[PDB]
RNA sequence: GAUGUUGGCUUAGAAGCAGCCAUCAUUUAAAGAAAGCGUAAUAGCUCACUGGUCGAGUCGGCCUGCGCGGAAGAUGUAAC
RNA sequence: UGUCGGCUCAUCACAUCCUGGGGCUGAAGUAGGUCCCAAGGGUAUGGCUGUUCGCCAUUUAAAGUGGUACGCGAGCUGGG
């Protein structure tokens, strides 16, 4: 989990997404584009 | 169902034959020597392309075509390699009659219309390879 | 994709070798390789046949151009249609062995004098 | 063709103009001519999406000011400096 | 990293920047990288973006900096006093106006040049945009 | 929206009890029941139900098509049923059934066992594979889920409790 | 999601998918000498692209208004 | 407005040294790396140096980082 300031799709199978107020980066592909802001 | 490129008289080396057909439960030597035996007609150094057809029994079929674009234009533009830098170094030259001549052994292995469509594919792997058409 | 221009040029075409057509067949193109589609497109170009997949709300368009206007509900389903602009006849006689060779898609209903044809009769042709 | 609509200006100075700007219209000028000046106001908008195209400026257009066409050319033009904006127009009589 | 090569005197007044640019548009490229904020390149700054855009364009079309670094930045160095003198001299700067434009560019696709430029913006500590040069 | 304009089919023997904002759906599968978000309005035509919003609400349509999904899943439920399948990937990992207690023999040292709620049946057509039925889509998932949780399937070999249909990807060894 | 074709170069192997260079032509409704996973190299898996079903709006920039994250400290809330 | 260090006594923070929950891994397991959550409790004896610090020896689950007039002399010491 990647926990950042800037949170990026890295590839085309990323997708963001806004839960609880925090804005996190989704990807089914690649656990290691698992992000979330902070 | 597989495909090979095999060199004209030739078959049973380890790397390129034996393995890719043989995990596909064919008869090893019948394809070679049969194979040698119905190429022995095309000349030295070409490869010439083999269609394998496997049935679920492991006895095949398999319908020998006739030798590639490519092949064919390293044998009538006289050369051994193509280009290493297609149409920026130009490696050879063929006339429009051996353009034709390909294009007959590949009218008998062509999608095309007429024998200016399979010239036309001919052409294109001519400017593929680096060669010129004169 | 294609412009207004390219639809109503391509209309412009299906009508054009549509008036100047002997006869029709309209079938399911569904579920069959390119290499046996290149294989009844060589069979076509050999039977004088010319041989299409058209949009279906296009082909309603270039079918108003008379007299095909019984097929507009034969155009329900993926159309490819076989035009022999060179006899009647080898496309409805080359398609019905085509989809037996094969076994998959439908050969629907065909067009001649104005009329269309049900699946089964097509055998007139 | 380009039509351009627009008003005489009953204002002048800086402060007249930066009223203009902030109502998202802006001041402009039709001079050349044997004829006097004629100060004018102009939708910022219509045009910014205007001159969005190349032949405005090499082109004659035409501006409708109280029922009557005047016929420019494009001669110089001012633009804020980083905002994709318009602070002002010279036109001169074709 | 740009620097006078020789000047009239070594120091100077800290100065004030207020007011807008001049040279607010493209003259020479067909793109060119805007400032809308307000601020002191230093050199190393400038040297570092024209790297990063600079490898951006694999070394094709061509690269113009229109911001020139003229005026010397003192510093005192730690642990010392008030007065004695002005500072030595650090580093050289330039001065940036809102919508003054620091690097011009040509020869190259546009969605490259955007790209480029965002690049050779993360380097640099203003508010900036990207421009295209117009007819008149 | 494009969800709650599409109205669902209630089928015959399929009785729909609407009080207020609450559902009651009746069948041979069984019955639920559901109160809805106030936001929305539901109503009974013909035999149908069609969703819209009500006045004094912003986000109207998205509670609406919700409601939509819901009521649609609810009728689904009391006529055909539900079904979930898992399936236990390794060596020695058994299931069995008795009553509405699961016994799943995991490799832990401890036998493990899932109380099942109500609504929900299951069976092992072998020791290797779980199905539940259930009316209730939302409460068959989750008991599904439940029994994934305990042991989760893996990176490498793909041990462990995985819905049948689910594809499951996994990677080498770091070399040495 | 096609033929020439495993384009040529190179390689023990490169076959759309190490790397270098070209990137044409055919049957086309459409099919990149291929956008990714894949192989010792293949095979195998989607994508670009097009026909079908569907049925009325959808795409993404620009300019702005107000908000979100970025945001940790010591006695006690303690930054209306 | 008594200056370093030791002593006695602490107390707060959290940017966590251990124990607790977790994501990702170039995570086979064992053992780790990095990030997230968490302040409930725990957090070494000696040799040398006036020492804080450090170095070394041998421990432990670990020998946390800081605030408190670099906590604490109307509590002690006086080596500096
Ligand atoms: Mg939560
Ligand atoms: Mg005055
Ligand atoms: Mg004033
Ligand atoms: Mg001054
Ligand atoms: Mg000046
Ligand atoms: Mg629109
Ligand atoms: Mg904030
Ligand atoms: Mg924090
Ligand atoms: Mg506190
Ligand atoms: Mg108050
Ligand atoms: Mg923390
Ligand atoms: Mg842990
Ligand atoms: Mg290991
Ligand atoms: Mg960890
Ligand atoms: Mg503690
Ligand atoms: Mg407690
Ligand atoms: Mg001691
Ligand atoms: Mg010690
Ligand atoms: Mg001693
Ligand atoms: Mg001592
Ligand atoms: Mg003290
Ligand atoms: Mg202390
Ligand atoms: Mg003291
Ligand atoms: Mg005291
Ligand atoms: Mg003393
Ligand atoms: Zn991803």
């Amino acid at each position: 989990m990647k926990v950042r300031a800037s949170v990026k799709k890295l590839c085309r199978n990323c997708k963001i997404v806004k839960r609880d107020g925090v804005i996190r980066v989704i990807c089914s592909a690649e656990p290691k584009h698992k992000q979330r802001q902070g | 169902y597989v495909k090979l490129q095999v060199a004209a008289g030739m078959a049973n080396p380890s790397p390129p034959v034996g393995p890719a057909l043989g995990q596909q439960g064919v008869n090893i030597m019948e394809f070679c020597k049969a194979f040698n035996a119905k190429t022995d007609s095309i000349e030295k150094g070409l490869p010439i392309p083999v269609v394998i057809t496997v049935y679920a029994d492991r006895s095949f079929t398999f319908v020998t075509k006739t030798p590639p674009a490519a092949v064919l234009l390293k044998k009538a533009a006289g050369i051994k390699s193509g280009s290493g830098k297609p149409n920026k170094d130009k490696v050879g030259k063929i006339s429009r009659a051996q353009l034709q001549e390909i294009a007959q052994t590949k009218a008998a292995d062509m999608t095309g219309a007429d024998i200016e469509a399979m010239t036309r594919s001919i052409e294109g792997t001519a400017r593929s390879m680096g060669l010129v058409v004169e | 994709a294609l412009n207004l221009q390219d639809k109503q040029a391509i209309v412009a075409e299906v009508s054009e070798v549509a008036k100047g057509a002997l006869s029709a067949v309209v079938a399911d193109s569904r579920g069959v390789t390119v290499d046996k589609m290149t294989e009844l497109r060589k069979a076509g170009r050999e039977a004088g046949v010319y041989m299409r997949v058209v949009r279906n709300t296009l082909l309603r368009r270039a079918v108003e151009g008379t007299p095909f206007e019984c097929l507009k509900d034969a155009f329900v389903g993926p159309t490819l249609i076989a035009y022999v602009t060179e006899h009647p006849g080898a496309a409805a006689r080359l398609f019905k062995e085509f989809a037996k060779a094969n076994a998959k898609f439908e050969v629907k209903a065909a067009a001649f004098e104005g009329e269309l044809i049900p699946a089964s009769q097509i055998d007139r042709l | 063709m380009f039509t351009i609509n627009a008003e005489v200006r009953k204002e002048q100075g800086k402060g007249a103009s930066r009223r203009l700007r902030a109502a998202n219209k802006f001041p402009a000028i039709i001079y050349g001519g044997k004829e006097a000046p004629l100060a004018i106001e102009l939708d910022h908008d219509k045009v910014m999406n205007m001159q969005a195209k190349a032949e405005f400026y090499s082109e004659v257009l035409t501006i409708v000011v109280d029922g009557k066409e005047i016929k420019v050319k494009a001669q110089d033009v001012q633009r804020h400096p980083y905002k994709p904006k318009l602070q002002h127009i010279d036109f001169v009589r074709a | 990293m740009l620097q006078p090569k020789r000047t009239k005197f070594r120091k100077m007044h800290k100065g004030r920047n207020r007011g807008l640019a001049q040279g607010t548009d493209v003259s020479f490229g067909s793109f060119g990288l805007k400032a809308v904020g307000r601020g002191r390149l230093t050199a190393r700054q400038i040297e570092a973006a024209r790297r990063a855009m600079t490898r951006a364009v694999k070394r094709q079309g061509k690269i113009w900096i229109r911001v020139f670094p003229d005026k010397p930045i003192t510093e005192k160095p730690l642990a010392v006093r008030m007065g004695k003198g002005k500072g030595n001299v650090e580093y050289w700067v330039a001065l940036i106006q809102p919508g003054k434009v620091l690097y011009e560019m040509d020869g190259v696709p546009e969605e490259l040049a955007r790209e480029a430029f965002k690049l050779a913006a993360a380097k640099l500590p203003i508010k900036t945009t990207f421009v295209t040069k117009t007819v008149m | 929206s494009r969800v709650a304009k599409a109205p669902v089919v209630v089928p015959a023997g399929v009785d729909v009890k609407i009080n207020g904002q609450v559902i009651t759906i009746k069948g041979k599968n069984g019955e639920l029941t559901r109160t809805l978000n106030d936001a929305v309005e539901v109503k009974h035509a013909d035999n149908t139900l069609t969703f819209g919003p009500r006045d004094g609400y912003a986000d109207g349509w998205a509670q609406a098509g919700t409601a939509r999904a819901l009521l649609n899943s609810m009728v689904i439920g009391v006529t055909e049923g539900f079904t979930k399948k898992l399936q236990l990937v390794g060596v020695g990992y058994r299931a069995a059934v008795k009553g509405n207690v699961i016994n799943l023999s995991l490799g832990f040292s401890h036998p493990v066992d899932h109380q099942l709620p109500a609504g929900i049946t299951a069976e092992c057509p072998t020791q290797t594979e779980i199905v539940l039925k259930g009316a209730d889509k939302q409460v068959i998932g989750q008991v599904a889920a439940d029994l994934r949780a305990y042991r989760r399937p893996e990176p490498y070999k793909g041990k462990g409790v995985r819905y049948a249909d689910e594809v499951v990807r996994t990677k080498e060894a770091k070399k040495k």
